[PDB]
């Protein structure tokens, strides 16, 4: 029994040694050719000629593909509103028009920049307020409204209201999308490896291109080098393109896509816009709260509705608001479609709730912690969605949290720092969080697996999750271990595949271990009671004898598993029923110091205390909290995608878009897990813990804004219940720009004023 | 060595093993492109998909090798790597006296959080020069440092003083045709003079908008008044340029907050951007440029005393 | 037309002809089969195709060893050149290398995609100073991106090196 023990990654050792297999690290078919996508230079366009005289001159050169080569369908995407290829007009840059097929990569790439594609530009919608302003959205408003609105406003000593935007963000999983087709010859079939977290909808998608039953076609996954959310749905784009380059040569087809390929065409985390109001008292309590959100959705449904869902469950953060709406809105602009992104609308509907707060502490001129503290659920509220709160361990985390970090000491070590330095200052800031865990479409949390047992008495599990680089297939193995009461050197998984586990959801929203745990958990129970007579009649003897004993009494050692996450069913309209199995919940202070003359800023410390329940591993939920933790520190304060004016985008590579690097962590990095908290909702009482603690990294963005609010009170102004915009991502260019002095000024110069002070 | 020829499907590559061959190919071939580390012409090819029909690789010559310790400073061949020249210049500065070294502590500033050691180990110091990003962060220090380069092609030679007018235009450079950078001598500083140089740390766009600088001033002996002052800067045009006019009028007054705000109002001024500039952060932009003199005014009183 | 000749790990490749425009991560992937070395931009700032490469050093003595991108290095540039490989320097079938083992054992490896090229940046400095300091080993990786671990598994399991 390993389950508790931090046992390290099954492949790490592989991948180390580079012998771990990724999709392009596969041998190539003698006749293997390659595949490179035609993308639009265009926003919005009509589309007049291809010409592809001279990529077919060209050296191996084998044709171009287009909406006419389609022997099914040119109809796909989650919610049948893309196009496999655009026929007569293109609606966003990235947008793919055809594919070149060639016999290597090098000469694909060479054939595809000298097709010639000729356009006739229509009106563009690129920014949220384009689309807010043409009215340009995706269905209708999502909302969620509880108690009285005017009657918190009317008790409320002091209203506060604005505007936010937080900016979107690539995924940058450092293996990029990759799909290899082998078509078979017989009767429709094909078989693909692709580096996807959703092989159900790739199959589907692939036989719906083809015009083919959904039988004819393969999907199997090894391994990805990251998904983070992008590889839930946009791995078609070039998983179908591949499929038909296969149907329509007879050989093999591969692609991996170049970085700047991946970031244009296969979308990224949904920029918001917010426009907030909050009510509330003297004391920092409060008694209104509305938010009206705008998500960037770009030129297709994809998830983006789902993502709005989970944006509304999550904008109370951890506080008890009497009286709230939310409101959601999902615009249709002229950009890649935005997707799913490691939180899924939770990181910027808690960022926007995290500022208000922040506002109404400045406001009340009170200690940021106790106006959090004093707002905070306490065990067994209801929330703004009526679902109530059992085990909710975030005061355990705040105490835990503000003792091993010494916050009040630090507290005053950065007053003292601020009343000594002039262009430097520092920030300390502590954040807590909640996230609900369960999909938001109910028919997605269903789990399958499928076990063997061969009769040397080794065991094959097969389930519905892939592996990403998060541990599951480590997790599976150990929970298959304890359920079975074998060694894990006894078990193996080996890959995930749509003939051993039909009709699987992606693999996301964080509870992959909980639905294939209790899958594979149920089929390992299976095994165990057909072995039960033979355990009975040698107790004192072997797994391997019984194995055997069962096999010669022609007793199946092969059996399904399956589950279903009970009570789940959310209603919008009667707002009621429960949208989440549970929650995990955590807190992070982080400290930080800027440079007040450039922009930078060091991340000096963070400190976080999680509740992810008894954890199956902690060796990979500690890694789960750190990764996530700063993957938010990267979307809250470094990465930044810029467009130009027409809607194409500039940041398209390392050089130009900026993910944390090794030295940009904190200087001291502590992460704990809460003791004692086993949750009774999941396998072995453990807690899903991948997109939770993403929205932590906020804590360095809070931070970094009242070191903003100690330089302006130090240079710019005397009111210290001043309220500045600070917008997401804090780079250096805005926390520069904020940093109000005879700089920015110039009254240096001089002057005159200013505002800057003298 | 002897030369070596490769051909491929739209290239040739010439690996010249002599000084004396190069300056014959490329003479003949004055087209052809010089490659080192690639790390600027593999981007060209892959990404901007400039055809190159000739490259001259100058790698195997020594004298674009040579490391050599002169009277007035250190040169390095222009094929050396990025990080030979850190670790030479790390070694003159553990061992000489402060007072020469300030010059080469600002390249080893700029050398600090540039790349990453697989860049460094292959990106050559003449690469970076004769590249000509506008966002180069060493043609600053170069250029306010007055960085002596020796220029040669078949019979001539001359050394040159990097200045303003060694970037004529976007991406270009002031050497003719059939000409090659051999060497860069990175001088010692004098006496009275100090040097700063500073980087933003944002970059966004591909070759533009990130303020870079290299900063000099030499005082009269003893003295607080200026003698001489160069402020150069990376990411304000479409190439490295020198704060002339503001850093003209400061010579022969004080080193005190009078100077501080007349260079401030000059910088101000001659580095304006247009709203419409390439890359935006006008005003961050801007911010920059005072803010690293208000850095290096202060430093230099530092030094002072 | 001239013969171009470079070692990986250990072992001859003459290449009769070749392409000036081939990148030595394409050579080693689809020409000698070797894709432990990845490809995840193309343009020198991820460090996924980080390799070792060593000369004799004619003005210095030595043979001296340095880190490089697979990626952007021209194969033609490599005549007499040593190239090594992740896979030069050990394997499960036979012996992990120290950094290799490490990496793993730290919890410094999740997806992996980025972890054979750290694990050359970290083999590189070991073969240039094989007692770093903890400074020199943080250095080391300013060129290798990692999206999965946010860092701090595999510097520490790294500093039992220092
Ligand atoms: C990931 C990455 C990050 C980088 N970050 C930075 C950074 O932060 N700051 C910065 O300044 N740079 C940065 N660079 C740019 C890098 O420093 C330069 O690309 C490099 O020094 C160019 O050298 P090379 O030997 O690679 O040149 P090559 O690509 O081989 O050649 C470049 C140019 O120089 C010419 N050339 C070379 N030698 C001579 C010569 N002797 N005479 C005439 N022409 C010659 C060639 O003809 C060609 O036009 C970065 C590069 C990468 C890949
Ligand atoms: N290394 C790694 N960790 C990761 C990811 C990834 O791509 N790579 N994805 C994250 C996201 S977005 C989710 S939803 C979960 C998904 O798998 P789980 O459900 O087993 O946590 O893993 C998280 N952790
Ligand atoms: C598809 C989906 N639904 C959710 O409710 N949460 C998620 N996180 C990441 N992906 C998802
Ligand atoms: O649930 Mo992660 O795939 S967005
Ligand atoms: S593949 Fe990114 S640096 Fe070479
Ligand atoms: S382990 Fe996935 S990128 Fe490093
Ligand atoms: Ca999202």
């Amino acid at each position: 029994d390993t389950v508790g023990r931090p046992l390290p990654h099954l492949a790490a050792a592989m991948q180390a040694s580079g012998e771990a297999v990724y999709c392009d690290d596969i041998p190539r078919y003698e006749n293997e050719l390659f595949l490179r996508l035609v993308t639009s230079t265009r926003a919005h366009a009509k589309i007049k000629s291809i010409d592809v005289s001279e990529a077919q001159k060209v050296p191996g050169f084998v044709c171009f593909l287009s909406a006419d080569d389609i022997p099914g369908s040119n109809e796909t995407g989650l919610f049948n509103d893309e196009t496999v290829f655009a026929k007569d007009t293109v609606t966003c840059v990235g947008h793919i028009i055809g594919a070149v097929v060639a016999d290597t990569p090098e000469h694909a790439e060479r054939a595809a920049h000298v097709v010639k594609v000729t356009y006739e530009d229509l009106p563009a919608i690129i920014t949220i307020e384009d689309a807010i302003k043409n009215n340009s959205f995706y269905g209708s408003e999502l909302k969620i409204e509880k108690g009285d609105l005017k009657k918190g406003f009317s008790e409320a000593d002091n209203v506060v209201s604005g505007e936010l935007y937080i900016g979107g963000q690539d995924h940058f999983y450092l293996e990029t999308h990759c799909t290899i087709a082998i078509p078979k010859g017989e009767e429709g079939e094909m078989e693909l490896f692709v580096s996807t977290q959703n092989a159900m909808k790739t199959q589907s998608f692939v036989a719906k291109m083809l015009g083919v039953p959904v039988n004819r076609i393969l999907v199997r996954v090894k391994r990805m080098g990251g998904g983070f959310g992008g590889k839930e749905t946009r791995s078609t784009l070039v998983s179908v393109a591949v499929a038909l380059a296969a149907y329509k040569t007879g050989h093999p087809v591969r692609c991996m896509l170049d970085r700047n390929e991946d970031m244009l065409i296969t979308g990224g985390r949904h920029p918001f816009l917010a426009r907030y109001k909050v009510g509330f008292m003297k004391t920092g309590t409060i008694v209104a709260l509305e938010v009206d959100h705008y998500s960037n959705a770009g030129n297709s449904r994809d998830l983006s509705h789902s993502i709005m869902e989970r944006a509304l469950f999550h904008m109370d953060n951890c506080y008890k608001i009497p009286n709230i709406r939310g409101t959601g809105r999902l615009c249709k602009t002229n950009l890649s479609s935005n997707t799913a992104f490691r939180g899924f609308g939770g990181p910027q509907a808690l960022f926007i709730a995290e500022n208000w707060m922040s506002e109404v502490a400045v406001t009340c001129g009170l200690p940021a912690e106790e106006v959090r503290w004093k707002n905070m659920y306490k065990e067994g509220d209801l929330t703004h969605f009526n679902q109530r709160l059992e085990g909710f361990s975030v005061p355990r985390c705040w105490d835990e949290c503000l003792k091993s970090s010494q916050y009040y000491a630090r507290k005053s070590e950065v007053d003292k720092f601020n009343k000594e330095n002039c262009w430097k200052k520092r920030g300390l800031c502590i954040i807590p969080t909640k996230f609900g865990i369960s999909f938001t479409v109910p028919f997605l949390n269903q789990a399958g697996a499928l076990i063997h047992v061969y009769t040397d008495g080794s065991v094959l599990v097969s389930h519905g999750g892939t592996e990403m680089g998060q541990g599951l297939h480590t997790k599976m193995v150990q929970v298959a271990s304890k359920a079975l009461k074998i060694p894990i050197s006894k078990i193996y998984i080996s890959e995930t595949s749509t003939n051993t586990v039909p009709n699987s959801s992606p693999t996301a929203a964080s509870v992959s271990t909980d639905i294939y745990g209790q899958a594979v958990y149920e089929a390992c129970q299976t095994i165990l009671k057909r072995l039960e007579p033979f355990k009975k009649k040698n107790p004192d003897g072997s797994w391997e004898d019984w194995v055997m004993a069962a096999y010669q009494d022609r007793v199946s050692l092969s059996t399904t598993g399956f589950y279903r996450t009970p009570n789940l069913g959310y209603s919008f309209e009667t707002n009621s029923g429960n949208a989440f199995h549970y929650f995990t919940y955590g807190v992070a202070c982080s400290e930080v110091e800027i440079d007040c003359l450039t922009g930078d800023h060091k991340n000096l410390r963070t400190d976080i205390v999680m509740d992810v329940g008894s954890s199956l591993n902690p060796a990979i939920d500690i890694g789960q909290v750190e990764g996530a933790f700063v993957q938010g520190l990267g979307l809250f304060t470094l990465e930044e995608l810029h467009y130009s004016p027409e809607g194409s985008l500039h940041t398209r590579g390392p050089s130009t878009y900026k993910i944390p690097a090794f030295g940009s962590i904190p200087t001291e990095f502590r992460v704990s897990l809460l003791r004692d908290c086993p949750n009774k909702k999941a396998i072995y009482a453990s807690k899903a813990v991948g997109e939770p603690p993403l929205f932590l990294g906020a804590s360095v963005f809070f931070a970094i804004k009242d070191a903003i609010r100690a330089a302006r009170a130090q240079h710019t102004n005397n009111n210290t219940k001043e309220l500045f915009r600070l917008d997401s991502p804090a780079t250096p260019e805005k926390i520069r720009n904020a940093c109000v002095d005879k700089f920015t000024t110039l009254c240096v110069t001089g002057a005159p004023g200013n505002c800057k002070p003298w | 060595p002897k030369q070596l020829r490769f051909e491929g499907e739209r290239v040739t590559w010439i690996q010249a093993s002599t000084l004396k061959e190069l300056l014959d190919l490329k003479a003949q071939h004055p087209e052809a492109k010089l490659v080192v580390g690639n790390t600027e012409i593999g981007i060209e090819m892959k990404f901007k998909n400039q055809l190159f029909p000739m490259i001259i690789c100058p790698a195997w010559i020594p004298e674009l090798n040579a490391v050599e310790h002169g009277p007035e400073g250190i040169s390095f061949g222009a094929a050396c790597a990025l990080s030979s020249v850190e670790k030479t210049l790390l070694e003159a500065v553990a061992k000489l006296p402060t007072q020469k070294t300030e010059v080469f502590r600002g390249v080893l500033e700029q050398l600090r959080w540039f790349a990453g050691k697989q860049v460094k180990s292959v990106a050559s110091l003449g690469g970076n020069i004769i590249t000509a990003s506008p966002i180069s962060d060493l043609n600053p220090v170069f250029m306010a440092s007055g960085t002596k380069l020796t220029i040669v092609s078949r019979g001539t030679r001359r050394t040159v003083p990097m200045d303003h007018t060694f970037f004529p235009s976007y991406r270009k450079t002031l050497l003719g045709p059939e000409e090659i950078l051999l060497s860069i001598e990175i001088p010692y500083s004098r006496e009275d003079e100090f040097f700063s140089a500073f980087k933003q740390a944002s970059r966004r766009e591909d070759d533009i908008a990130k303020v870079t600088c290299g900063m000099r001033v030499l005082f009269q002996p003893g003295s607080m008044q200026v003698k001489e002052l160069a402020l150069c800067y990376g990411g304000m045009a479409d190439r490295t340029i020198s704060a002339l006019k503001t850093t003209q009028k400061q010579l022969s007054k004080f080193w005190n907050e009078k100077l501080l705000q007349d260079v401030c109002a000059g910088l101000a001024e001659e580095l304006s951007l247009s709203p419409d500039a390439p890359g935006g952060m006008i005003e961050f932009r801007r911010t920059l440029t005072l803010s690293f003199f208000f850095k290096f005014y202060l430093t230099v009183l530092k030094k002072l005393g | 037309a001239d013969e171009l000749v470079f070692f990986v790990n250990g072992k001859k490749v003459v290449e009769k002809n070749a392409d000036p425009e081939t990148t030595l991560l394409a050579y080693l992937r689809r020409k000698l089969g070797l894709r432990g070395t990845k490809l995840g931009c193309g343009e020198g700032g991820c460090g996924a195709c980080t390799v070792m490469l060593s000369k004799y050093d004619r003005l210095q003595d030595k043979i001296i060893h340095f880190s490089a991108n697979a990626c952007l290095a021209p194969i033609c540039t490599l005549h007499h050149v040593a190239v090594t490989t992740v896979e030069g320097i050990g394997s499960t079938k036979t012996r992990l290398h120290p950094v290799q083992e490490r990496i793993a054992k730290s919890h410094g490896s999740q997806c992996g995609f980025c972890t054979p090229g750290i694990v050359m940046s970290m083999y590189t400095l070991l073969r240039n100073q094989p007692e770093p300091t903890v400074e020199e080993i943080e250095d080391a990786f300013q060129g290798n991106l990692c999206r999965c671990t946010g860092y701090r598994p595999i510097l520490q399991g790294f500093r039992t090196f220092a």
